[PDB]
RNA sequence: UAAGUGAUCUAGAAAG
């Protein structure tokens, strides 16, 4: 959470999203559902100001 | 010096201001207060602060101490006495003076006779409590804010960043920051005018007293004179008077309307540099303003049209065939050529024009706003950096969008954050002002001299104090200034030679860093190294033109058998970290306070 | 143990991070302990009240220097 | 001093005045090569992207004809054509034959 | 428009009275 | 197409 906060503060939100989009991001941003598992990641990222969840 | 018309105008202005505020004046203090005792306790404490350190005391000092003691003994009686004095006493004991020797600029030290001094203290404290309670001094006035000078600077930077679309250079958007000093702001306050002004804000008796206190006989070394014209800084309350006078100047600068906006509505005032709306913020050119202690900081955010108008009016008024006026410009000489304010015929003209306008705005008889004591920085298409000094910093603000390549944000750089997006929108590189460096050097010199009598431990203690002051005040900003680094090494070595000279040794082998940097507990000295630092010594001829990445490290305070003495700078939380951290922890506190409220508990 | 102490001293003795980085590079530390050095640096960072630009700059410099240090920083991250 | 970079001299400074080159200098020496991927990405992001031509074509065309004329001149001046009539006649022929061919071109 | 709303809208042979001297004193007192 | 060569001041006696 702290790390992400730092990143956002430094780079920017949309920019950050773009950057991560370019990368793989398996554990952070899984696309293959895995049965109410994205819920978890999604939930956690709703805790901080993040979009696209 | 004041033309009576000018005085009248001033009066009209101030009257208009308080009219707009519904500012109820401060009464003459009766026996009513629950705070009275508390107020008294503050003044006494302040006074005591002088005497707690120095054990051997003068006769005057002794008397003062006695008075303080008695006052503690007989609080109500003391209060009564004070009240009586205020009602009656308009002729005081004359004020002895001396000059403390800061080796650049010797500073006058007024020494009021203890009995009146108590009165001055109590009156002062009361005035501040009443003023702040009644919202006399608007947010924009800097020094008294209950925020630290570096903190203040940081806040200013934040404000600058958080202005709506301030860094745009697209639609001919042109920013200008105007630093200038209100020259002799206190030193030509007429008592007549001052008296009348005060009679607006407080009960006339208090005003009468204060005016009568500035009118003292200034004894110095066998020569005296009645101080007929000119406020004395060295009274206790005089600060308040100065601040109040400052308000007048501020109003003159901003006018009733813009000032009114900055303050906000009287019932619900603005926070420091906030605005009720965006529209209001954007309405005027004068987007921000602050008078830190006879040194105003007007920030203008012009449009191309407005700028053109300004240049026009000025240039027409004060013509010049060539560029010409680029010479005789108050640039920031500490910074490097392509870092500091570039000299564009247009931008420079705007800057000068702006300064002229400001000068016109304030009447000359009231104070000296000389260009020579005024730095004007400009931000534009052709000027990407934006400079100023404040509280003895030098701050080069540079927005992220204008930077060619945002490197790993170095140390001694404040990344400023935009309030809306929460992104690091702008950087603020930090140097220490030359003036502050000079002051520091003077301090070191002072320490050095009057130390033939003084013992090594005491010397080192003084030096330690000096160093900790220098850092703990501007911590992060030492990284940049190579001259300051030099001073630190040079100064530190001089101190070491005071010991080494003291032993008539003055020699490298026989004073290994054991003796100096080891604490007083272990027979050492407790000297605090800001020395064994590697001094970043980049290419001096290039460095003058542009900032370089530090390439070559010089050896600062060296030694044979070099044990890596840690600095002090690493063990002080650098300001930016301190401030982000502060924001976090205070937020947390706020949240928990709410929790406590909800839960109905003592947090 | 004493190596660690030395490293710490090198960190402290610098003014800004760059100086520290320079000092560390001068140390001539072999590929063996680079990871250990990085760990030490991290721990030192942790010890402080807050995150410092200093340490970040130092990290950057070292990273830039040689691929081995990049690897070390990575593996340290993994460890963390 | 050394390469515009040493201390003016060790007297004064109150120190060795020893002058190391930093080893972050290698980082400042090659940050474009080290952080080439920073700009590379950016570049990639924007990496996808008549009258004059006509004029050129015209020049080529007329020019060709003029080359024919020149050739005629060569043939004449070299191989038995001392008179001016020969030259002029040749030119005329070129104009007729050339602009005939080029009229054909126009038609197509 | 904005510039209207203000209050004010539009050698000697004495070493103790030299322009240099007064200026100097101003400089070196505070 | 991806490292580390190098610049190293002083310096103690008298009288006050």
């Amino acid at each position: 959470k702290f790390l992400f906060q730092e990143l956002v503060n430094e780079l920017g939100l949309d920019e950050l999203q773009l950057r991560l989009n370019s990368s793989k991001l398996d554990g952070m941003f899984p696309l293959e559902g895995d049965a109410e598992h994205i819920r978890y990641s999604i939930n956690f990222f709703t805790a901080i100001g993040l979009g696209l969840l | 010096e004041i033309t009576p018309e000018e005085a009248t105008t001033i009066f009209s202005v101030m009257v208009e201001w308080l009219e707009s505020r519904s500012f109820s004046p401060i009464p003459f203090p009766p026996l009513t207060y629950k705070n009275d005792t508390k107020i008294l306790v503050l003044a006494l404490e302040d006074l005591k602060d002088v005497y707690a350190s120095k054990v051997r005391l003068n006769a005057s000092e002794r008397e003062e101490l006695a008075l303080i003691e008695e006052a503690y003994d007989n609080p109500h009686d003391t209060l009564n006495r004070i009240k009586k004095y205020l009602l009656t006493q308009r002729v005081f004991k004359p004020v002895d003076i001396t000059m403390m020797e800061n080796y650049q600029n010797i500073s006058p030290v007024y020494s009021v006779d203890p009995l009146e001094k108590i009165t001055d203290a109590y009156l002062d404290q009361y005035l501040w409590y009443e003023a702040d309670q009644r919202k006399l001094f608007p947010n924009w006035i800097k020094p008294s804010d209950s925020e630290i000078p570096p903190l203040l600077v940081y806040k200013w930077t934040q404000g600058i960043n958080n202005l709506s679309e301030i860094w745009d250079v697209s639609r001919g958007q042109s920013a200008v920051l105007l630093e200038t000093t209100l020259g002799e702001m206190a030193e030509k306050i007429d008592f007549t005018l001052l008296n009348r002004l005060l009679r607006l804000i407080v009960d006339p008796n208090i005003a009468d007293y204060i005016t009568a206190k500035n009118n003292v006989v200034i004894n110095f070394k066998d020569m005296s004179h009645v101080n007929k014209y000119g406020l004395i800084r060295g009274l206790k309350f005089a600060s308040f008077i100065f601040q109040y006078y400052g308000l007048v100047i501020d109003l003159l600068l901003l006018g009733q309307e813009r000032a009114t906006d900055l303050a906000g509505p009287a019932n619900n005032p603005n926070e420091f540099m906030q605005f009720k709306s965006k529209e209001v913020e954007k309405a005027h050119p004068i987007r921000l303003y602050t008078r830190y202690l006879d040194r105003i900081y007007m920030l203008f955010h012009f449009e191309e049209d407005e700028g053109e108008e300004l240049t026009d009016e000025y240039l027409a008024e004060n013509p010049d065939p060539n560029f010409e006026n680029s010479i005789g410009y108050n640039n920031r000489k500490c910074w490097p050529k392509d870092s500091r304010m570039r000299l564009i015929r247009q931008d420079v003209n705007l800057g000068r024009a702006v300064f002229w306008e400001i000068q016109s705005r304030v009447p000359t008889s009231l104070t000296s706003i000389k260009w020579e004591n005024a730095f004007v920085s400009v931000y534009s298409k052709n000027n990407p950096n934006l400079l100023f000094s404040m509280c003895g910093f030098e701050v080069r603000i540079l927005p992220r969008q204008r930077m060619e390549e945002v490197v790993s944000n170095d140390e001694g750089v404040w990344d400023l954050v935009d309030e809306r997006t929460k992104q690091r929108t702008a950087k603020a590189y930090l140097k220490v002002s030359e003036e502050e460096i000079k002051k520091f050097d003077s301090r070191i010199r002072g320490i050095l001299m009057a130390s033939g009598s003084t013992t090594f431990t005491k010397v080192a203690a003084k030096w330690n104090t000096s160093l900790i002051s220098l850092f703990t005040y501007f911590r992060e900003a030492i990284v940049a200034t190579e001259p300051l680094l030099d001073i630190l090494v040079k100064g530190e070595t001089r101190i070491q030679n005071r010991v080494k000279l003291g032993l008539n040794s003055k020699m490298p082998t026989r004073f290994p860093p054991a003796v100096f940097y080891t604490p007083k507990e272990l027979g050492g000295l407790g000297m605090i190294s800001a020395s064994h630092i590697l001094i970043p010594a980049s290419d001096l001829s290039w460095s003058k033109q542009t900032d370089t990445g530090i390439t070559h490290f010089r050896a600062g305070m060296t030694h044979e058998d070099e044990k890596l003495i840690p600095t002090i700078f690493r063990y002080i939380t650098t300001w930016e970290n301190e401030f982000l951290d502060s924001q976090r922890v205070w937020a947390e506190y706020a949240t928990k306070r709410q929790e406590a409220i909800q839960q109905n508990r003592r947090l | 143990v004493e190596f660690k102490k030395k490293i710490y001293l090198v960190l402290k003795s610098s003014l800004s991070g760059d100086e520290a980085a320079h000092k560390l590079l001068k140390l001539k530390i072999a590929n063996n302990l680079k990871k250990s050095v990085v760990d030490i640096i991290i721990k030192s960072s942790l010890q402080e009240s807050t995150f410092s630009k200093f340490y970040s700059i130092l990290s950057e410099r070292m990273i830039t220097f040689h691929r081995s240090w990049q690897t070390a920083y990575n593996e340290t991250f993994e460890q963390n | 001093s050394y390469n515009g970079i040493g201390l003016k001299s060790a007297k004064g400074s109150s120190t060795s005045g020893h002058v190391q080159r930093s080893l972050a200098s290698n980082n400042r020496r090659r940050p474009q090569g080290s952080q080439q991927q920073r700009q590379q990405r950016q570049n990639a992001i924007k990496k996808a992207s008549l009258a004059v031509q006509k004029q050129i074509e015209t020049h080529m065309e007329k020019r060709e004809i003029e080359v024919q004329v020149s050739e005629l001149r060569d043939r004449l001046e070299e191989e038995e054509t001392l008179s001016e009539e020969q030259i002029d006649k040749k030119c005329e022929a070129l104009r007729a034959k050339l602009t005939n061919e080029w009229q054909e071109q126009q038609r197509m | 428009s904005w510039r209207k709303g203000t209050a004010f809208g539009r050698y000697i042979n004495d070493m103790t009275k030299s322009e240099y001297h007064q200026e100097f004193l101003h400089k070196h007192v505070r």
